[PDB]
């Protein structure tokens, strides 16, 4: 019954993934005054399916200068992990119900740069380790203020792990309280996936194709659906963390539904986001989150811990 | 024929209509005839809504798009990058120059044909074939692509 | 008669050229007062 | 007459009225708000896509396209082999033999258009004193070979049979023009 | 057992999507196609040799960074302390130095990379 469980997780992730390939073709279309994929199946609902089978049957790349293990390990370890940062999300009852579910998504997306970090290096090539070199510094541009964001929101929580958040929320979303940290939290979960204005790990006009540029067929498609799966994720995060879905617990579908709608708007704006601005050159983004989110989210962490002691507000531990 | 001859058919149907559904062409164009193409991606013909969708990397190409005059300085190059497109690739010659040298037929410095450098699958006239002319092409080597038999051939050897 | 492509009489009718963007949106007052009452009351 | 594209130097003093609407702008992102508004407002119209093959791009008689080697109303070939058309073409594509035919008519023997060579330029068209070479208006003959494209005389012969419905229609909506 | 159940299985499916990647396709090796790709053009030299880092500073300031928000990451456990102005003042300073650090190394030029 547990792997029944597992597969009513990853089978329909993986669909939602596959179809976002779609879904994005045709916002990023209709914006662009085209109409997107409307052959390859109705309404081109078969598109994602034709690209991944086209992708499995095309000979993989063997370069000669690169080095095979971790060339084969780093596209296999981004879909472990993106598929690993799911089992513990309440929607509104986990699969893996864990104490420090936050800690844990840290952790586990923290891991993920290293795929980007070896297939860029392992390829031998200038312009995968362009984009292994653009990645280390992605990572040190947000990740200096996400773990301090959450730190800040959770005081309200008063624990790390995910399933609170839901009583939490029982009686507002926590994008009232907190609204400044969602919006600095937006924004990095953009950089924290590699996606436009921050598609610099990647950025096709300046490095070609970046860390994945010697990456064919097969493997390359394992970074492709890495990536939508991580898109999904954070935007379920954020539905989660800030816009605590309607929980009642005699209906929890309910919470599912609602869960849903909002991450699929959440998703949404990821991609008209992406048809909207210019991409920012890789120092600028240091500099966004460095000078300006770094000492607004350190202010706002000293604010949230100020909060709870003078309105004696503080959250219970259990 | 048999069952198994008939599995081997619809199997070469399912793979075929998956490469035909995905073309991936390089961003790749050498002069005029690649504003042509531009105008094929633009929205009028909107190319992505048949599946055809420009990558920049040859690894991760279907189609390369001759997409104007080859001269000798650039023909390695161009062969190159033909050579790091993964199996299986298609080559579209589009226009006069690419597909025999053109107004430039005569000159020291250009190739009389892209051919003479890589396999061509389609041969787009025009100086340049409008938008409309080059979707058209890319149409023929979809149903090309629809002809191909390589399991049933697997099949008989 | 010489007929030919030929503006009508009187010309065309005029076309705008240059620059329009709108100006639209609320104070810089009003943004903050809506967005620290939302704060106070979250809150509260 | 000029006009400066980014000369607003003005400098004036700042209120707390605009400071703080300068505060707002930086601090809500409220120009790239605009920014998402306007590609919202596309989401919402009609995409210009026509449907290909089904619907087509709009052309006029003037469109010069596949050549082709017309006749007369008596099924007579209009082409005298004089030759112009050859000497004017930019590209050489066109290569032209002739002689006496049995009824001792000037007429060719080769007509060869290298469609590879060709330039699609109308000059042809233009020299040619009798209305015998044309560009006609079809766009659609992409071939698999480059063979396929060197057009000889029975090849363009054969498009001006089977294009002059369409061809002298275009013909008569032009020449006042010519 | 059961997270390690599912993350098994996650490996599990990974691997098998790369298998099946590298033995159901034709293939065709040859020098010409394994090369490294330039854009059409030869590599003049390898990739590995050695590529400067011009944010180096923020780099190895983005490690002390990060023992800081270890030191933040308990204040959940501690703002469930009797000692509430203790642990009140205790991180305001913490605090409140680390954006002191921030913001000399700022006037420094050191946020700045080199050139
Ligand atoms: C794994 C995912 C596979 C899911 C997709 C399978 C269906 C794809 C074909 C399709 O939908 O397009 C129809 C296509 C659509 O026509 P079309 O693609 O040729 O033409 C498109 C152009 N216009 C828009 C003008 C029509 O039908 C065909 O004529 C092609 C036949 C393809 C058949 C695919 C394989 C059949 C199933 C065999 C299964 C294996 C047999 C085992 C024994
Ligand atoms: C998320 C997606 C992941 C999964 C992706 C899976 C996609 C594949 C979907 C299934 C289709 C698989 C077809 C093989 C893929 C194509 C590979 C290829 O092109 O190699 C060509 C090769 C080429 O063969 P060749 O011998 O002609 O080539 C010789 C050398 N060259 C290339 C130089 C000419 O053909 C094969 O090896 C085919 C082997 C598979 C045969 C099909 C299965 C056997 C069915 C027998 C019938 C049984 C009947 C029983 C009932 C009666
Ligand atoms: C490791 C096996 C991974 C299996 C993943 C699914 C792919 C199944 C189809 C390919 C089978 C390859 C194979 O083992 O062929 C026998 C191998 C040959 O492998 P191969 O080199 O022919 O693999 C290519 C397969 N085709 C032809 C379809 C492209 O022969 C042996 O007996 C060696 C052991
Ligand atoms: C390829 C590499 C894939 C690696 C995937 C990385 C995933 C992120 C890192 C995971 C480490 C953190 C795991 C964790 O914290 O789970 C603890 C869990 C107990 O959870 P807890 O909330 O403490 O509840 C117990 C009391 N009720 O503990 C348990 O339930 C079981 C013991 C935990 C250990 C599981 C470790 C993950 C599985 C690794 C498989 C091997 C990978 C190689
Ligand atoms: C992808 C799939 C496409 C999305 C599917 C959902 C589309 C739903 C469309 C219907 C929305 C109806 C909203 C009312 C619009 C008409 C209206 O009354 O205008 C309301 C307001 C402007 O009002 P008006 O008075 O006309 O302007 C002057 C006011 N100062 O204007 C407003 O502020 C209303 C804002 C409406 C926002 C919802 C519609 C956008 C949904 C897409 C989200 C982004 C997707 C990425
Ligand atoms: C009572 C107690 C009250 C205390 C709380 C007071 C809180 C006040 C509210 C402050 C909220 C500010 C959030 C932080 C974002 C920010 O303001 O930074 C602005 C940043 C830099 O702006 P820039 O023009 O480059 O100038 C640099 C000097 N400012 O520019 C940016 O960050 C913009 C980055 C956006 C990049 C595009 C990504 C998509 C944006 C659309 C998101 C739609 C959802
Ligand atoms: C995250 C949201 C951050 C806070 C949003 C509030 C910003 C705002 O009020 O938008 C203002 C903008 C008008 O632009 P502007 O002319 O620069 O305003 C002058 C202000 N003194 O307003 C507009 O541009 C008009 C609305 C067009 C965009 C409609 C879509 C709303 C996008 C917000 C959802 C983000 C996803
Ligand atoms: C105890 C020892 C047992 C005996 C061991 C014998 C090992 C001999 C292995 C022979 C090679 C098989 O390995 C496989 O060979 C094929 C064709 O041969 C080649 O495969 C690929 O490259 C060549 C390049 O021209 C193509 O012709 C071929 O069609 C293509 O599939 C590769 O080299 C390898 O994929
Ligand atoms: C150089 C670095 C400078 C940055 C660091 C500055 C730190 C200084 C902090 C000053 C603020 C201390 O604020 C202090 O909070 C505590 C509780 O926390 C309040 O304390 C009050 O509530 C507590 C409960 O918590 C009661 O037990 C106590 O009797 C009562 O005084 C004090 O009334 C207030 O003065
Ligand atoms: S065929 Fe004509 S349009 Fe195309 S590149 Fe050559 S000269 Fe330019
Ligand atoms: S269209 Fe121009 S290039 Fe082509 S045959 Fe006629 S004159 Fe020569
Ligand atoms: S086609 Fe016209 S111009 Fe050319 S040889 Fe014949 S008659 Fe002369």
């Amino acid at each position: 019954m547990f792997f029944i469980n597992i597969l009513t997780l990853l089978v329909p992730i993986l669909i939602a993934m596959a179809f976002l390939t779609l879904v994005e073709r045709k916002i990023l279309g209709y914006m662009q005054l085209r109409k997107g994929p409307n052959i390859v199946g109705p309404y081109g609902i078969l598109q994602p399916f034709a690209d991944a089978m086209k992708l499995f049957m095309k000979e993989p790349m063997r370069p000669l200068t690169t080095s095979m293990s971790l060339f084969i390990i780093a596209p296999t370890l981004s879909l472990t992990l993106a598929l690993s940062l799911w089992v513990p999300l309440p929607m509104p009852h986990p699969l893996i119900n864990l104490n420090l579910g936050i800690l844990f998504i840290l952790a586990t997306s923290s891991l993920s740069v290293y795929s980007i970090l070896w297939s860029g290096w392992a390829s031998n090539s200038k312009y995968s380790l362009f984009g292994a070199l653009r990645a280390v510094a992605q990572t040190i541009s947000y990740e200096v203020t996400m773990a301090i964001i959450l730190l800040s929101v959770l005081l309200m929580n008063g624990s790390y792990s995910l399933q609170t958040l839901i009583t939490t929320q029982e009686h507002m979303w926590l994008l009232l309280p907190a609204w400044p940290m969602a919006m600095m939290w937006f924004i990095s979960t953009l950089a924290e996936t590699n996606r436009a204005p921050f598609d610099l790990t990647e950025g096709e006009s300046e490095l070609v194709s970046g860390f994945n540029v010697e990456y064919a067929a097969g493997p390359f498609a394992l970074f492709f659906m890495a990536e939508y799966t991580n898109i999904i994720l954070m935007n379920a995060l954020t539905t989660i963390i800030f816009l605590g879905p309607l929980y009642y617990i005699n209906l929890p579908e309910l919470y599912s539904t609602n869960f849903m709608m909002e991450a699929l708007l959440l998703s949404s704006t990821f991609l008209w986001i992406r048809a909207s601005y210019p991409r920012f050159r890789y120092d600028q983004l240091m500099h966004l989150l460095w000078k300006n989110f770094l000492p607004l989210t350190l202010a706002l962490c000293m604010w949230h811990i100020s909060l709870p002691i003078f309105t004696a507000g503080v959250p219970p531990y259990m | 024929r048999s069952r198994a001859e008939y599995v081997v058919t619809k199997l070469d149907d399912l793979i075929n209509w998956a490469r035909r559904s995905s073309l991936w062409p390089m961003t790749f164009g050498l002069a005029c005839c690649a504003v042509e193409m531009m105008h094929m991606a633009a929205p009028r013909y909107d190319m992505d809504r048949f599946g055809v969708v420009f990558r920049a990397s040859p690894r991760q190409a279907d189609v390369m798009i001759v997409a104007g005059t080859l001269t000798n300085k650039m023909a390695p190059a161009l062969r190159k990058v033909y050579d790091q497109m993964p199996e299986p690739r298609y080559v579209v010659s589009m226009g006069s120059c690419a597909n025999g040298g053109g107004y430039y037929h005569y000159s020291y410095s250009v190739v009389r044909g892209c051919d003479r450098i890589v396999p061509v699958d389609i041969y787009v006239p025009g100086c340049p074939p409008t938008a409309e002319a080059l979707l058209y092409g890319i149409l023929q080597l979809q149903r090309k692509i629809k002809r191909e038999q390589k399991l049933k051939i697997w099949y008989r050897r | 008669k010489v007929k030919q492509d030929m503006p009508p009489p009187g010309g065309y009718g005029p076309i705008d050229y240059k620059r329009n963007l709108p100006r639209r949106g609320l104070s810089g007052y009003s943004m903050f007062a809506v967005g620290i009452g939302a704060l106070i009351f979250g809150y509260w | 007459t000029y006009k400066y594209v980014n000369k607003k130097e003005q400098e004036s003093e700042v209120d707390m009225k605009s400071a703080t609407d300068n505060a707002a702008r930086i601090l809500m992102w409220t120009e790239l708000i605009r920014g998402l508004g306007m590609t919202l407002s596309y989401l919402f119209r009609e995409p210009a896509t026509i449907n290909y093959p089904f619907e087509k791009g709009p052309l006029s008689p003037r469109f010069r396209g596949e050549h082709a080697l017309r006749r007369y109303p008596s099924g007579e070939e209009r082409c005298i082999a004089c030759k112009l058309c050859e000497a004017i073409c930019p590209a050489q594509a066109i290569t032209i033999e002739a002689e006496p035919r049995a009824d001792g008519s000037r007429r060719t023997t080769r007509y060869d258009i290298d469609m590879t060579k060709c330039i699609y330029c109308g000059f042809c068209q233009e020299a040619c004193p009798v209305d015998a070479i044309v560009e006609g208006p079809n766009f659609e003959f992409s071939t698999e070979t480059h063979e396929e494209l060197l057009y000889n005389k029975e090849k363009l012969l054969n498009n001006g049979d089977k294009w002059e419905a369409e061809i002298a229609a275009n013909i008569q909506a032009d020449y006042l023009y010519r | 057992m059961n997270l390690y159940t599912v993350i098994f299985i996650n490996i599990l499916l990974s691997l098998t999507l790369i298998l099946v990647a590298f033995w159901l396709p034709q293939m065709n090796l040859y020098s010409e196609k394994a090369n490294p790709y330039e854009c059409g053009f030869d590599p003049t030299s390898s990739a590995r040799l050695p590529f400067s880092m011009k944010f180096f500073l923020v780099a190895i300031t983005f490690l002390l960074f990060d023992l800081e928000i270890a030191l933040l990451l308990p204040l959940p456990w501690a703002i469930q302390t009797i000692k509430t102005s203790t642990m009140m003042i205790m991180a305001f300073i913490l605090v409140t130095i680390l954006s002191l650090g921030l913001a000399y190394e700022w006037t420094q030029k050191g946020l700045e990379w080199t050139e």
